[PDB]
């Protein structure tokens, strides 16, 4: 019953903890995707201006 | 014996630097996600199966 | 999959396990779980104790 | 089932590497490129 309850609750503390996790996971790729499009954009800036 | 009115030089690059651009974006999702099969635009079957 | 994160120079990867950490910051919300579930086995232990 | 799931959905990590690596370069190039060909046919026909 109380260790019962417990393994329930860790069961369901340990689903949140993944969904959390794999939010950020994907949250993450979609940085990376932004992050190299803007890096490339600003070196493009930066020798078109030394013109 | 050229055009100030127009860079079509200029033009010319721009469309491969998009393609491959768009070449790398893809790349990139892949190698990220560790999952090739990102969404249906991708491979329709794939997804479904 | 092997996932590999990064490809976009900043330190996702790590940045990640330390919210991985966090995520084992929520296995601490388990060591609460845990400090019970040890109270708890350690009561059943005396109970088989008394018992003998 | 697990085994044929991952065979499918999975990315090809050398292929994938290969590919974005290529394409690097191609960007590089490009965008050196690209500011080259904007500047010079500019400057020659303004000086003729």
């Amino acid at each position: 019953s109380l260790t019962k309850q417990y393994l329930s609750v860790s069961n369901s503390i340990d689903e949140t903890v993944a969904r959390y996790k794999a939010q950020f996971t994907q949250l993450d790729t979609m940085m990376s995707k932004l992050n190299n499009t803007s890096s490339y954009l600003t070196q493009q800036f930066t020798a078109m201006n030394k013109s | 014996a050229q055009v100030i009115n127009t860079n079509s030089l200029s033009l010319l690059t721009q469309n491969n630097l998009n393609k491959s651009q768009s070449a790398l974006g893809t790349a990139i999702e892949r190698l990220s996600s560790g999952l090739r099969i990102n969404s249906a635009k991708d491979d329709a079957a794939g997804q479904a199966i | 999959m092997a996932s590999i994160s990064s490809l976009g120079v900043g330190s996702n990867l790590p940045l990640d396990q330390l919210l991985t950490d966090l995520t084992k910051n929520e296995k601490g919300r388990l060591t609460p779980i845990t400090k019970q579930q040890s109270a708890n086995s350690a009561k059943l232990t005396a109970y088989g104790t008394l018992k003998s | 089932l697990t085994s044929a799931r991952s065979r499918i959905e999975d990315s090809d990590y050398a292929t994938e590497v290969s590919n974005m690596s290529r394409a690097q370069i191609l960007q590089q190039a490009g965008t050196s490129v690209l500011a080259q060909a904007n500047q010079v046919p500019q400057n020659v026909l303004s000086l003729l």
